[PDB]
């Protein structure tokens, strides 16, 4: 019951996403046309206006004179599909005999990609991701031995009970995913979802997760995002005493279906923890490497 | 409908079916507080006596609307007035109605 | 008939004579939440006027040694006006941003600013210098309002990216010779379709000059750069008591 | 939270105190996903 | 299907099962203002759920030598949610209202309230007794707030107007063997299309005890009344500063 | 341009007044239908529920037996226009020689009607008022002897300058308008329209017309409004020396074109002071007169 | 009391807008809860014992 022309000529539940840009096939560079002399007045495509924040919509047609050019080179190596399905590394785990870490035949590892600095500056290009994954687990000795050996990789989400030993009742796997695999086999490999609450997964939450007053003491939770938390990996030795070969668990993830929004600086400075942007503020390196002068290379 | 026990202070044996009723006497009019408890059903609390925070435990993440339903024991002589409210997130234990 | 602009939204309106255009971000115009989208069926207040219009949060001196400074949004609305009072009230928000940097310099001055939009500006520490331990930054400079906190590490943005490659984001440049306005229209960036105003930030804006300031003195020394902002396209649900942080 | 709006009224005789039960469920609406294995309830090994 | 009544109003709802009717003020609705009868060019906000929904004031406690009491309309809203900070941040104000009075017994308490709308209900004095002093009544108890005044003679309602010709107004009578709410629905009434909250106040409420409670010792001496009101049609216009009075 | 649902289904917006009711013309009292006896059940016209605030719907036709009477008795004396078109004293000047109130041969007087308890009572019935008037001067000697004299009947409104004198130069009536009047001729009559800068005059206003802290000192503002203040009455002997003769002003207002809004309580305690509705509260007397017992007369 | 349960709505109880759910009830079939293999029993057959 709409009645005054306050609200009738009004925009508000406007929901239609109003855009400048419309995406265009591009399956192969531009062609370049045929140019020649140009001596007039009035018309400038050399002089552009950076504090426009745009980019110059320059030519070479425009800037020298070009020949036709029929460039039939793909675009279709740079699409996220290829830059992106490159299994790499994203974990490591370690199931020892004695030690510090894991002497007791099985190891829980809460899913972060951000421990190896190879495939983490490649996905913080980005800000939001959305992506299905395939895991493989290349397991093997310290030296690359492969040995007779039966382990059991168990997906445990969060909510779900973690395995407190390697004897625990909650290896039984009646809803949780579990995998059994032999050493002597080929690397086991699953395909898995996008997993999260949200739309994607970000690599970067400004912000604080849980409400409150934010002191010293819990600091700590500056960036968390619970939406990337997928929960915990574990593995163990199948068996009810010790084992005797020393095991060494590497994780490698390719991404399918990928979809990305808003690119970003990529690091130009080392890691140091997880989760985190942090640097060495007394060893700052410049994102290049140096000359003496400007005048000679 | 199954039956949300908010009264989940007793632990001995005896007083587990106390556990199941909490009470309304008459107060001093002041807007007093009664009871108070989360509404989330995954998380230990009331909800883990019902089939929704039973299932909820088999499965990791959950969407939509919730029923609460409160059925007075009393005589039908007994009257009153109660305001039953949903703090959303953000929201402190409130210190007055 | 571009260097001249007049943004007119609510009961505000902002006047220029030394514009160069206006940045839409991400070639998305600010917009409402589809019923596709949305998850809450609580019915969100969509006050018009009463949010949506200029605010002016303070000055900031360009002298010569000046490094940079950044502003969180929406923290710089979180206590100014019936916005960040709704924002109080209520436990999500949705709006877009029409922000407007003011630098105004004589023809015998000479300067650049990078004025950028960086969704999820993450803050790093300098790890004790070492790099040994995993220092977290305080409240104060994660979230600081809107008198701003200044750059120690501008050249990596105090969080170990670069600030060359920040022209990949939303940006416009002050020259002083060509222009003395900045306006940058952003839409609403999350993966959620609302979130909470108090907790989470959606993107920072930097201010960081490229080149030094200079002028010959008899000339005036203070230069000030104002920030002045609107939300766009706001939305408010869930409705509560008012808690600060 | 349940706040008590005017009184617990009470005539001669009836008694002067009652009690309220709870009965929690959902809706058309809800819907759950990513099905685990359940975590508010363990068990002591050795059955039999 | 008459004594049963569901009042729903944004995030709020009031069950009744010992309602008499709903009483509509006048017999107008509550509106928004026409473009004929408005003047000022503004864009009011219309808040359509975070001001217009139930709020619920404080308990005054019916004993036997209990006398009345009488709350002023906006002012009971105005250090209260997101309405009482719209009505400080702006200078205008329009609204109906939908009071909602609430008290329970039993089958063996007797008493009546009458329960009345009065626009306009201006605050006289005793003129110190004799009749020769102008005195004038004090802030305190001109707008009281939400924790109301009580009358000190409320046969003529403290103003010389009767109590028993007050029922040509809106009214209705709470009589604990028959019910225990009273539902009045209010529109806006001024000879202006807005006006300010801090300053006017359109109507006030009496609550008065024509007949005494009366009960046997045994039973509940304790019992309450409970005022709980929405505003409904709610505008708003001319936005500055927040000013508390 | 809208488009969500929650904003094309809404109430927002609408002006039209929804009423309940209907104003049905009633030029003569209702008629009276023939009734007889009923003896039934279900059906009780008689019990009634005033807890629902309406009045009782109940007629004759429904309680006894009755006959066709035809009503043929008019409502034409119960509206405003003939309750309200009756000309009573508003207001009384006194121009004496010597004294203390006026001994300078003028007299300024703020307008308000609210000085005779007889015609305050008759409009403070109703909480707003909207109508012209007609103003008619009564001016005279004390002992009601008639006497050749000049008068001049200046109306300032506000904003315009107050006479300090008798050879003032407000007086001079360039735009304000004034009358002249000998005292041997007929009462002055002059007609006056709705002069508020609001719909409707209104004796109750409550509030406060200034903004700002609100204390003892300046709390006889309350209830003041300014959109009743039509300004100022005044009145001198036209001449540059002092009269002989005392004169007495009596001003009768008539209304005309009447509507009124929201009737209130009529008093029953009497008035103490103008625009103000204080009472003694030591002697408060019943709005009737009292019996010694109920049951007997 | 009738033993079943509440037939309200958020429709009829706040003031809601359209939301239009595609969430899927794939995932709570008994076909999705129960495939999915679990220890049901373990044998021994030591040497000796
Ligand atoms: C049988 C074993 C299957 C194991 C399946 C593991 C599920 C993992 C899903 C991929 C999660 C994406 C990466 C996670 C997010 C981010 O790296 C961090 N949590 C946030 O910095
Ligand atoms: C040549 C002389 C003409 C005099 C005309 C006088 C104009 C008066 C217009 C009628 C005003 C209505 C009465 C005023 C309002 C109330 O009585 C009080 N001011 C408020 O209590």
């Amino acid at each position: 019951g709409d009645r005054v022309a306050d609200v009738i000529e009004s925009s508000i539940g406007d929901s239609v996403s109003r855009a400048l840009t419309q995406a265009l096939p591009a399956p192969t560079g531009q062609n370049t046309q045929v140019s020649s002399h140009r001596l007039d007045t009035g018309e400038v495509p050399a002089l552009q206006a950076a504090e426009i924040g745009a980019s110059s919509n320059t030519s070479d047609e425009s800037m020298i004179e070009t020949r036709c050019v029929l460039n039939s080179h793909s675009t279709a190596e740079t699409t996220l599909d290829s830059f992106f399905s490159r299994a790499g590394l994203v974990g490591e785990i370690d199931l020892p005999l004695e030690g510090t870490t894991n002497p007791n035949g099985y190891a829980n590892w809460d899913i972060d990609i951000t421990g190896y600095a190879q495939m983490r500056r490649k996905v913080e290009l980005f800000t939001y991701m959305r992506f299905d994954a395939e895991f493989t687990f290349v397991a093997c000795t310290p030296t690359g031995q492969v040995v007779p050996q039966l382990l059991q990789y168990m997906f445990v989400p969060p909510g779900a009970p973690k395995p407190e030993s390697r004897e625990s009742l909650a290896w039984q796997t009646a809803t949780n995913p579990s995998v059994f695999v032999k050493l002597t086999d080929p690397p086991a490999q699953v395909s898995v979802p996008f997993m999260s609450p949200a739309s994607a997964y970000q690599w970067f939450y400004d912000g604080y997760p849980t409400f409150g007053e934010h002191k010293q003491e819990k600091d700590l939770e500056y960036g968390a995002c619970p939406n990337n938390m997928m929960g915990t990996f574990s593995v163990r030795t199948v068996g009810s005493s010790k084992s005797k070969y020393p095991l060494v668990v590497r994780i490698y993830m390719r991404m399918k279906h990928v979809r990305a929004w808003i690119p970003r600086p990529m690091r130009n400075q080392n890691y140091l923890f997880k989760a985190n942007p942090n640097y060495a503020g007394n060893s700052i390196k410049p994102t290049g490497t140096s000359r003496s002068a400007i005048t000679t290379l | 409908e199954t039956i949300l026990e908010v009264n989940n202070v007793p632990t001995n044996a005896t007083s587990l079916m106390e556990r199941l009723r909490f009470p309304v006497s008459a107060q001093a009019g002041k807007g007093e507080l009664c009871a108070v408890f989360r509404a989330d059903p995954g998380r230990d609390g009331p909800w883990q006596s019902t089939m929704l925070g039973q299932l909820c435990g088999y499965y990791t993440q959950w969407s939509g609307s919730l029923e609460v339903t409160f059925m007075f024991t009393g005589s039908f002589m007994a009257t009153g007035k109660m305001l039953i409210a949903y703090t959303p997130p953000g929201g402190p234990l409130p210190k007055d109605r | 008939s571009d260097r001249v602009a007049q943004l007119t939204i609510g009961n505000s309106t902002i006047t220029t004579q030394e514009a160069a255009n206006i940045i839409v971000g991400y070639g998305e115009w600010p917009s409402y939440c589809s019923d596709d989208d949305a998850t809450a069926v609580d019915k969100p207040t969509r006050p018009d006027v009463s949010v949506n219009r200029f605010y002016t949060l303070d000055t900031k001196l360009w002298e010569k040694s000046s490094k940079g400074w950044y502003w969180k949004f929406p923290d710089v609305l979180t206590e100014t006006g019936v916005f960040g009072q709704n924002a109080q009230f209520h436990y999500l928000y949705r709006s877009g941003f029409c922000i407007h940097v003011q630098c105004n310099a004589s023809k015998f001055h000479q300067g650049a600013l990078l004025v950028a939009i960086l969704p999820e500006y993450v803050i790093g520490t300098v790890a004790g210098g070492t790099g040994t331990e995993d220092s977290h930054p305080p409240y104060k400079q994660t979230q600081p309002g809107a008198d701003g906190f200044e750059l120690q590490h501008p050249y990596v943005l105090d969080a170990g990216i670069p600030i060359s490659q920040l022209t990949v984001c939303h940006h416009q440049r002050i020259n002083l010779r060509t222009n003395n306005c900045a306006t940058i229209i952003v839409p609403y960036m999350n993966t959620l379709p609302f979130d909470s105003a108090l907790n989470h930030c959606n993107f920072g804006l930097l201010v960081v000059p490229i080149s030094p300031l200079d002028f010959d003195q008899g000339a005036t020394p203070v230069i000030p750069i104002t920030i002045t902002l609107a939300p766009m396209c706001s939305e408010f649900a869930g409705l509560r008591q008012a808690v600060t942080q | 939270s349940i706040w008590y709006q005017t009184n617990y009224v009470v005539p001669i005789g009836a008694p002067n105190t009652a009690y309220i039960i709870a009965l929690a469920a959902a809706q058309k609406n809800f819907t759950m996903k990513l099905c685990k294995d359940t975590s508010h309830i363990l068990q002591t090994a050795s059955i039999q």
